[PDB]
């Protein structure tokens, strides 16, 4: 502990350095929005959604894209 | 040979409207016409071919022009106002012109009785059954 | 104010991605019907470029297999002009 | 094509104040210290351009992954700057 | 006083200011009065192009609804 | 036009070039309590003109030195910093390189050759000695500068320096990543061979390595092309992290706030010169070997987990 406080006074940059690499290194594996990193890319629709041959038991999106079934993102809305 | 389709059989109406014209009601065709796109698309991809869904395209492009003949009719002026706001941005960005979508928005709904799309909602895989055939032994697997 | 704005600036980008989503089913056709054409236009003259030539049969895949093998940038515009063919070649790359 | 355009004007522009500053006024070290940080250079410029594609694997669905690759980049490219200082080789 | 760098600075930024604006009215000299679409992706040049050829010869050309 | 454009974008960079030469002289006067250039030309506006018209003049002296490579190397020079003008992202820039910042990051690198070879080809003890002492600080603080980017591209998403207009609608990307700012302002202050960083023509430790033997023609293309950079490097600070207002309606605005940010920070590295001694070539090295390139690192990562636990991925447009 001493050495840390002179450490603090005196090269006081790798401390700072480290304890960035810490806040960096815990931030992620505590935070309520680390999981919608994951999403909020997954999301994004790079290439066409092809379609889907309706064979019969479908409980998939109905057509058109605005019936309601299907995934929503009214988590990205109001997030 | 190649059996190439010949010239007639791929002449259809054409919608050549500035790609800007498009973007802006880009979001209601999304939902006016995605009924045979869609089924066009199944076929595209599951037969590979081109000359195998040439027919399908011709009535994909088919539902679109009315698209635009029913706005043309009814609350032109409007979208006419929106385009011409979004193509003078040099990425045609949606954002810079929202004043004038609200208007457009708002009238053809109110006349057309159409909607815009909520966020998403045209990104969600959709199923149109094609009655054309699934096809078999596609790429001639032999 | 940077983590509010990226995330609304995705919800941008993902409108504008899925209003081409919406309007690919358009080109696409396009795409084909015109592709199509400038393959068999290209027929048309390959039915009147060498057909002094013996043994020359007009076009035959250059494959074994009757599967649609996509036309090559050049096999679409090779005999075309040569600027066309620069224009699709060299004219990415080249910013508008 | 439009770069190329700029480009050469650009060395012509050069080129010709060259000429003219020319045709107008007619009337052995022992850097060993050195060397070891010139190597420590290439191999940090390597690394870096590992560290270049992160700008679109930040997008990469497996997120995590990208994280932990990163994170083990920096950190193991760090330690062994450590390691000149601990060894004391670039001292 | 001091009140003398200014005037070697004011042609400084006269020429600092120039380039900006200039760039930014060549374009929408030469595009039209419109921004020059800037192709980042193919799309956008597919796009573009497409613009070309439904008229003119030019993109910035641009027709409408009444077409 | 476009090469009206052209004309635009240098002409006008080069007349400022000159300028600034001026408004070193006598800001760096004034501090030191003397008038500075006023008695050629009214209030010394036509004082860079001169000496550029009498350096001209003057025999280009050719030392008893590979000619080839001694003459290139100025070439190269003012290439390269004209060129990275180029791509610059002033409202609607001259060339929309997609990847910009690693264009201006590459042409950037290439210019050290310049400097080595000169101090090669010029044949003197004291230029190798300049060149081998720049080659390695600039190649070092080039290190640290590329890496302070990557934490700034990281958060903006793209390599191009036209994203960075939209990324900063709201706030300059100095309250964010300020600690980066310093420490790109520090190294551009090395890159520019300025004043707290200028072992390389010390002239009193060493008598100007790089140009002991140019001078004339030579000596210019060089000299101008440093001061272009000095402006050039001072404007990515001006885009980077002070990023001036922008209205798409009015689209000068953001130039005119572009110049006075850049020409205050062009200002600033003029302030340091006078204000400070010069570093020692080893406290140079240390500070970006020792000091900063630890800090540089540490917050990559920071902003690297920044993004993901804030979910604040940045669009790709
Ligand atoms: C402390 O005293 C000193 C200064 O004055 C205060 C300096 O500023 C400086 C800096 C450099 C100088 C010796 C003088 C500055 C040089 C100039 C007046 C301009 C140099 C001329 C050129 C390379 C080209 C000028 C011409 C053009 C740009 C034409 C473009 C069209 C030093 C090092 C110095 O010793
Ligand atoms: C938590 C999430 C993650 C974020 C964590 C943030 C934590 C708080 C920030 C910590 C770091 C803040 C400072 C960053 C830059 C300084 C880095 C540094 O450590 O300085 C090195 C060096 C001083 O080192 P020295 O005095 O030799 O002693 C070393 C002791 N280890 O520095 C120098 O000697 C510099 C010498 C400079 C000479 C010219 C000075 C010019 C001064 C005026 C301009 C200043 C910059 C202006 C920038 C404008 C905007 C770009
Ligand atoms: C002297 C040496 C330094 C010369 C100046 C610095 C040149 C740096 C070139 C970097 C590479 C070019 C680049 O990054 O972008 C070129 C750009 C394509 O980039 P992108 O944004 O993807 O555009 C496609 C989508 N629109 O669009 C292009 O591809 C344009 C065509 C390529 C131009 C490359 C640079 C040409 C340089 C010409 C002079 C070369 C002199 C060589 C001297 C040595 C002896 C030969």
């Amino acid at each position: 502990s001493a050495f840390l406080k002179n450490a603090w006074a005196k090269e006081p940059v790798l401390v700072v350095s480290f304890s960035v690499w810490g806040l960096a290194i815990i931030m992620p594996m505590i935070s309520p929005y680390t999981k919608y990193a994951s999403m909020i890319n997954k999301a994004t629709p790079y290439n066409y959604p092809v379609p889907v041959r309706d064979d019969g038991n479908m409980p998939d999106v109905p057509s058109h894209p605005q019936d309601p079934l299907g995934p929503s993102l009214d988590w990205l809305k109001n997030l | 040979i190649v059996e190439l389709p010949t010239l007639e059989e791929l002449k259809v109406e054409e919608v050549k409207v500035s790609s800007a014209v498009l973007k802006a009601a880009a979001h209601h065709y999304g939902a006016q016409c995605d009924k045979t796109n869609k089924e066009f698309m199944l076929c595209r991809w599951e037969e590979k071919d081109p000359r195998r869904c040439l027919k399908e395209g011709k009535l994909v492009n088919g539902c679109a022009l009315n698209f635009f003949r029913q706005i043309k009719s009814h609350c032109a002026e409007p979208f006419t106002e929106y385009w011409t706001c979004l193509d003078y941005s040099n990425m045609q960005l949606f954002r810079h012109c929202r004043q004038q979508q609200a208007k457009f928005d708002q009238c053809v709904l109110d006349k057309l009785g159409w909607v815009r799309p909520d966020l998403g909602q045209l990104s969600k895989v959709t199923k149109v059954k094609t009655d054309r055939p699934l096809p078999e032994n596609p790429y001639h697997s032999r | 104010r940077m983590m509010r704005w990226n995330q609304e600036r995705r919800r941008l980008l993902i409108e504008d991605l899925e209003a081409r989503i919406a309007l690919m089913p358009l080109f696409q056709a396009e795409k084909d019907r015109r592709t199509l054409q400038i393959l068999r236009e290209n027929l048309e003259e390959e039915a009147i470029i060498m057909k002094d030539v013996p043994n020359w049969k007009v076009g035959e895949s250059v494959f074994h297999t009757t599967r649609w093998v996509p036309p090559l940038i050049g096999e679409m515009y090779g005999l075309r002009t040569k600027e066309e063919m620069s224009n699709a070649n060299f004219g990415f790359t080249w910013y508008t | 094509m439009n770069l190329y355009t700029v480009i050469f004007i650009n060395i012509l522009l050069s080129l010709t104040l060259i000429l003219v500053a020319f045709w107008l006024p007619q009337m052995l070290p022992f850097s060993m210290k050195f060397f070891l940080v010139a190597i420590t250079f290439l191999l940090f410029d390597l690394e870096i351009a590992l560290l270049l594609p992160l700008p679109w694997a930040i997008q990469t669905i497996k997120t995590s992954t990208m994280m932990i690759m990163a994170f083990i980049l920096v950190t193991i490219l760090s330690l062994g700057l450590a390691y000149e200082w601990t060894q004391k080789g670039l001292e | 006083m001091w009140f003398e760098i200014l005037p070697g600075l004011a042609i400084m930024g006269v020429c600092l200011v120039i380039p900006g604006v200039s760039t930014a009215y060549i374009h929408k000299f030469t595009n039209g009065g419109k921004e020059k679409r800037v192709a980042r992706v193919q799309y956008q040049w597919y796009l573009m192009e497409r613009d070309r050829r439904i008229s003119g010869v030019n993109r910035y050309y641009v027709s409408k609804g009444l077409e | 036009m476009f090469f009206i454009n052209i004309l635009t974008l240098l002409v006008p960079i080069l007349i400022a070039m000159a300028f600034l030469t001026l408004v070193e002289r006598k800001i760096l006067g004034y501090m030191q309590l003397r008038k500075g250039p006023n008695i050629v030309g009214p209030y010394g506006i036509l004082q860079p003109f001169a000496d550029a018209m009498k350096l001209f003049m003057k025999e280009p002296m050719r030392p008893l030195t590979s000619m080839s490579l001694f003459i290139i190397a100025p070439t190269l020079s003012l290439t390269l910093a004209l060129s990275l003008w180029v791509p610059l992202p002033m409202p609607h820039p001259l060339i929309n390189l997609n990847l910009g910042i690693l264009f201006i990051l590459a042409t950037s690198s290439l210019s050290v050759y310049s400097i080595l070879w000169s101090g090669w080809a010029s044949n003197s003890k004291y230029s190798l000695f300049g060149a081998l002492r720049a080659v390695a600080q600039t190649i070092s603080y080039e290190v640290t500068m590329a890496i302070i980017l990557l934490s700034v591209l990281l958060m903006n998403g793209s390599y191009s320096l036209q994203t960075l207009i939209t990324t900063q609608e709201h706030m300059w990307l100095l309250l964010p990543a300020w600690p980066m700012a310093m420490m790109w302002f520090i190294s551009t202050l090395a890159e520019t061979n300025r004043a707290p960083f200028d072992l390389t023509e010390g002239e009193s430790e060493l008598v100007s390595g790089f140009n002991v033997e140019y001078a004339a023609g030579p000596f210019a293309l060089f000299f101008m092309a440093e001061y272009t950079n000095i402006i050039l490097m001072n404007a990515l600070t001006t885009i980077i992290f002070l990023g001036p207002l922008y209205y798409i309606n009015l689209p000068e605005l953001y130039s005119t706030n572009f110049m006075m940010e850049a020409l205050l920070l062009s200002s600033t590295f003029l302030w340091i010169r006078a204000s400070y001694p010069r570093f020692r070539y080893d406290q140079l090295m240390h500070l970006l070997w020792k000091n900063f390139l630890p800090l540089t690192l540490a917050l990559c990562m920071w902003h690297i987990s920044l993004p993901i636990f804030t979910a604040g991925v940045p669009p790709y447009m």
